[PDB]
């Protein structure tokens, strides 16, 4: 997350992080959408270019964290995977389109302070809150800068990191770009001369875009972080998996195989 | 429009507390 | 996938002309930067490092 705060406690309990067994790495942000189902790009579990092609095996998700590098026993929990869903069109070699995922633990995990998890967006919610210049949050533990000055600057927060974004309208986020850009995306970020900044950045993929409904007081996952050319690049802008967009694939996927 | 407990912070909602930065995104529904 | 700068000619899957993309089947070259066809290679993986504490070695199985 490039520009972003300190999250506090608590503050995204539904923040789940993909954690590679051998090497141990980061590899993704994720959410938690009930106690047995995990929500990802992708792009985080499928991107043949750089050989990755996970397997239920080869991962580990983590649920209630804070700091990027401890072992937070008894606050984070830690749960296998049974099973790994990517959405059957999504679309590597072009533009990562319908960059979405889905994985169901072995086990159901148990929630707590640290740990509850995110709403999706009805209909109602969609068209309400998905609308320019309105702000989401961005929370992750990726990188702080596109680019630092090796073994010198800061790369990776201690700590998981949060950022509040506007989402941008349609026709700027394609003028921004030479990617097309299609209707289960969404982009978000200021604009130059907005004088604010922020992005994701490399390691936040997979992580929600979240949204809070005045009128009820939830937070809703509007979007998963997707896809960047460079990170808080001026006239550049974040993109996102669109997530009501695509809700009727993640209801196929739950009540064929699990909830 | 479904039922489970979702999207409500034990940590905040449930206690009443608000975030650090919820505001700014509140505050953008309305402009100003 | 975050798209970063081409380090090396003949990559892709990086940013070549100014903050775009050069995508497959094209492939980089550096001078001002030009994006053309011909099959390229992805800058490789902008990999992370391994300074977590261990977790349960139950889960490394
Ligand atoms: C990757 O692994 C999957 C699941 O085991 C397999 O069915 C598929 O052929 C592989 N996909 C690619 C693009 O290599
Ligand atoms: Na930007």
């Amino acid at each position: 997350i490039v520009e972003g705060s300190d999250a506090e406690i608590g503050m995204s309990p539904w923040q789940v992080m993909l954690f590679r067994k051998s090497p141990q790495e980061l590899l993704c942000g994720a959410s938690l959408i009930s106690d047995r189902w995990v929500l990802t790009a992708a792009h985080c579990l499928l991107y043949p270019p750089w050989d990755k092609n996970f397997t239920e095996n080869d991962l580990l998700v983590r649920i209630g964290k804070h700091s990027r590098t401890r072992y937070e026993r008894n606050i984070e929990k830690i749960s296998m995977l049974e099973k790994i869903y990517i959405h059957p069109r999504y679309n590597w070699r072009e533009n990562l389109d319908r960059n979405i995922a889905l994985m169901k633990l072995k086990k159901p995990v148990a929630f707590s302070d640290y740990i509850h998890p995110v709403c999706l967006p009805d209909r109602e919610t969609a068209a309400s809150l998905l609308q320019a210049g309105y702000k989401g949050r961005v929370t992750g533990w990726g990188n702080l800068k596109e680019t630092w000055t090796a073994n010198v600057g800061k790369g990776q927060p201690s700590v998981l990191q949060v950022v509040n974004l506007p989402i941008v309208e349609r026709p700027v986020c394609k003028d921004s770009t030479r990617i097309r850009i299609t209707d289960n995306m969404f982009c978000a970020g200021y604009k130059p001369d907005e004088g604010k900044r922020g992005d994701a950045c490399e390691g936040d993929s997979g992580g929600p875009f979240v949204m809070k409904s005045p009128f009820n007081n939830r937070w809703y996952q509007m979007g998963i972080v997707s896809w960047g050319e460079g990170c808080d690049r001026d006239g550049k802008y974040g993109f996102y998996t669109h997530v009501f967009r695509l809700k009727k694939w993640i209801q196929k996927v739950i009540d064929q195989f699990g909830e | 429009s479904g039922e489970a407990d979702c999207g409500l912070r034990p940590l905040f909602e449930k206690k009443s507390l608000e975030d650090k930065t919820e505001r700014e995104l509140l505050e953008s529904y309305i402009d100003g | 996938v975050v798209y970063t700068d081409c380090t090396e000619s003949g990559q892709n899957l990086c940013l070549c002309e100014g903050s775009n993309v050069c995508g497959q089947g094209n492939k980089c070259i550096l001078g001002k930067n030009q994006c053309v066809t011909g099959e390229g290679t992805p800058k490789p993986q902008s990999h992370n490092d391994g300074d977590f504490e261990e977790i349960p070695e139950e889960y490394l199985q």
